[PDB]
């Protein structure tokens, strides 16, 4: 059982977009203060996924990479590669050199 | 903030940690069952102790949320399920005594070895030595010796243990605000809070009597026919007017009558529907058996098995070097892990058992979307009934012809249907009066209607009245004749088989009406019908989230268990038995006319 991967199970409010919460403060579900001890109505936010190889396909671990593309007023520098058609000389051709 | 949201978050944390711990415990039990080794026994015991301690801590923490401030039905159902004390309401000395009594009954039943006096050099255990003798012998005094010696040893060991057991279980049940332990068992069918669909603990006994009163003529005709055939087999022991002798029913206790099919066959000259030789000729592996079962379940529209099912299940006996439990069991280990542990042979019985256990797996897969504490059947009858309907559908000759296991020129006349229906009645109908009599006797024992000095005088009186089975010789109060059976000696409810038997034919009529079958009910096959599978899966997906009355409304359109589908299933056999019992006398006399 791999207990190294965790997830935040509770919080008072929903996250904003592209927000990271790494706080390890005890969730208060009740009126009583938690006072740092996981007693009655007070639970720990991060819970592990006990990833085992014999799990179902809906419970197996999936690595997710999300790529976010934004355009800002700064000059765009992450450009996709362009190709290079084999240069032909001594013929009337349409040339496109660096724009 | 509110109590309901606090309970919902507590249930969510509960669910989350429970699923993982149940997975660890179930995986340890699996590793014990596929590999009987002492470290696996130790790991199983450690995981079970951790699971029980975690259930104790969550029961201790769940009670602090009062029930009447929660309005959501599913949350209230999970809180009602969690807040049960169990044995925790009882004192630690009496709880330890009850656990010790249960463990020593388990050891006495499991390691009970009985053989003939004056020949003690080797003896035969509870099952393999004596099961074959009870199922295959035709000798009166050998079966009488085995029956009386095993009930002598087991009853004289278990009678003070059972006398302590009833008092401790009644104390635990009345400490849990129940009338008796029978009311605790009947509380599984209790539905409270749903408008119209409420079911009471006291309504269960009335419904069982009302269904059994319609069971009784068919069972009387079957008992008369079996009595006449056993009179043909044994000329002088059986009386025309009296009950059947107890040791002649084909099994150790009278649980099933399916070992009397050879003696009581109507048309021996006609062939059987045995397809074993056809699989031997076509070399059908157990993997092919499970693939054909998967083809059956995809034909009705249910989802097919996962890759982890095929990777992680043990569908063949491992060998001599590695020991495993031979009993077929479907395991829902948790987290989408579904396995079948069966030592599958090439037989019809193992093929039907494979369909039954894959029906168990389909039922477990259907409520995988539910929360963990709602991942069960709506009652104890549905879980077995959804396997028994697959056992019904797979056993049909139309299914065997469709998958190629039966010859296309096999003649389906009325005689083969009559003897098949008689075999199904000896398996299915014959267990019903024994089940009802045993559960009613246990209910009267827990309720205190029967004093301890009068347990057996009433019991045989019940067996003559209900089962129509007479004792060979009278038994005094030093015997404990009920507790020789597995379920009663190891604290198991027994009405699940009665409810399973009625729900089986109710589901069969509902799916055959869905599949638009136009013939007899026993000639019906639910393959190739997507709408029947959808009607099944609508109830299957609910799990324990909905009441069993509402689930039965979803399947059959009735709010209560019904007996008419069973009588409709055996109606050709019922007319045939009424024709065959013209000269003979239907019914029995409670007097000592056969033997005492
Ligand atoms: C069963 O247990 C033995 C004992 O260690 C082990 O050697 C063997 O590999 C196990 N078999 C399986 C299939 O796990
Ligand atoms: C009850 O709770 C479940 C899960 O907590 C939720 O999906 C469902 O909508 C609730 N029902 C009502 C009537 O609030
Ligand atoms: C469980 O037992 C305690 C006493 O230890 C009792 O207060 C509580 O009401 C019981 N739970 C239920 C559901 O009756
Ligand atoms: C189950 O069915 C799906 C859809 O047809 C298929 O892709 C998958 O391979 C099947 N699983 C197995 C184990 O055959
Ligand atoms: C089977 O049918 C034939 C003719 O249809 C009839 O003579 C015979 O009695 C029937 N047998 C049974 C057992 O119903
Ligand atoms: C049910 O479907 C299977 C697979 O398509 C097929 O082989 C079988 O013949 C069908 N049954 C009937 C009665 O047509």
């Amino acid at each position: 059982g791999n207990y190294n991967y965790l997830y935040r199970l509770f919080r008072k409010s929903n996250l904003k977009p592209f927000e990271r919460d790494i706080s390890t403060e005890i969730y208060q579900a009740g009126s009583t203060p938690c006072n740092g001890v996981k007693g009655f109505n007070c639970y720990f936010p991060l819970q592990s996924y006990g990833f085992q190889p014999t799990y179902g396909v809906g419970y197996q671990p999936y690595r997710v990479v999300v790529l976010s593309f934004e355009l800002l007023h700064a000059p765009a520098t992450v450009c996709g590669p362009k190709k290079s058609t084999n240069l032909v000389k001594n013929k009337c051709v349409n040339f496109n050199f660096n724009g | 903030s509110t109590i309901e949201e606090q309970a919902k978050t507590f249930l969510d944390k509960f669910n989350h940690e429970a699923e993982d711990l149940f997975y660890q415990s179930s995986l340890a039990s699996w590793n014990y069952n596929t590999n009987i080794t002492e470290e696996n026994v130790q790991n199983m015991n450690n995981a079970g102790d951790k699971w029980s301690a975690f259930l104790k801590e969550q029961s201790t923490l769940a009670q602090m949320y009062p029930l009447q401030e929660i309005q959501n039905l599913t949350v209230k159902l999970q809180l009602q399920a969690l807040q049960q004390n169990g044995s925790s309401v009882l004192s630690e000395d009496k709880s330890k005594r009850l656990n010790t009594i249960l463990n020593t009954m388990s050891t006495i039943y499991s390691t009970g070895k009985v053989c003939n006096p004056d020949n003690p050099q080797e003896c035969l255990l509870l099952e393999p030595g004596l099961n074959e003798i009870m199922a295959n012998s035709l000798d009166y005094n050998e079966r009488l010796w085995a029956w009386e010696s095993w009930r002598s040893e087991v009853g004289k060991q278990l009678r003070p243990l059972y006398e302590e057991y009833v008092v401790l279980k009644n104390e635990m049940a009345r400490a849990n605000h129940y009338e008796d332990y029978g009311d605790y068992w009947r509380g599984d069918y209790e539905v409270n809070g749903v408008d119209g669909y409420d079911y009471s603990r006291g309504q269960l006994i009335e419904d069982v009597e009302h269904t059994f009163e319609e069971i009784k003529p068919l069972y009387e005709h079957l008992h008369a026919y079996v009595r006449a055939k056993l009179m043909n087999a044994y000329p002088s022991y059986i009386s025309p007017i009296g009950c059947l002798p107890a040791h002649l029913l084909g099994d150790m206790w009278g649980r099933f009558w399916t070992n009397l099919y050879s003696l009581t066959v109507p048309f021996g000259q006609k062939p059987n529907i045995d397809v074993t030789d056809a699989m031997v000729d076509q070399a059908w592996d157990a993997q092919r058996i499970f693939k054909e079962a998967e083809k059956f379940f995809v034909s009705v529209g249910l989802p097919n098995m996962t890759q982890g099912f095929w990777e992680n299940s043990m569908l063949t006996d491992p060998g001599n070097v590695q020991k495993a439990v031979c009993h077929p069991t479907a395991w829902d280990l948790g987290k989408g892990d579904f396995r079948i542990l069966m030592c599958t042979k090439v037989t019809m019985d193992d093929f039907l058992t494979a369909h039954h256990e894959m029906g168990h797996i389909q039922y477990d897969m259907a409520y995988a979307a539910q929360p963990f504490l709602l991942r069960n059947g709506a009652n104890e009858g549905f879980h077995e009934a959804v396997g028994e309907i697959m056992s019904l559908s797979a056993a049909t000759p139309k299914h065997l012809k469709s998958i190629g296991l039966l010859s296309p020129d096999f003649q389906e006349d009325n005689e083969t249907e009559i003897n098949f229906l008689l075999k199904q009645a000896l398996t299915i109908v014959g267990t019903l009066p024994f089940t009802y009599m045993l559960e009613k006797w246990r209910w009267m024992v827990f309720k205190g209607e029967i004093p301890k000095d009068q347990w057996m005088k009433k019991w045989w009186e019940m067996k003559r009245e209900i089962v129509g089975v007479v004792e060979p010789v009278p038994h005094d109060e030093t015997y404990c004749d009920p507790a020789s059976l597995f379920h009663v000696s190891n604290d198991y409810s027994f009405i699940r088989y009665y409810t399973r038997t009625l729900y089986q034919f109710q589901f069969q009529e509902a799916l055959c009406q869905a599949a638009k079958h136009e013939g007899p009910l026993h000639k019906c096959d639910i393959s190739n019908s997507t709408e029947a599978g959808q009607k099944l899966f609508n109830m299957l997906r609910l799990g324990k989230s909905e009441p069993w009355t509402l689930a039965l409304e979803n399947v059959v359109g009735a709010k209560n268990m019904n007996v008419r589908p069973l009588l409709n299933y055996f109606e050709p056999l019922f007319t045939w038995l009424k024709d065959q019992n013209k000269n003979s006398f239907v019914g029995w006399s409670t007097d000592w006319s056969p033997y005492a």
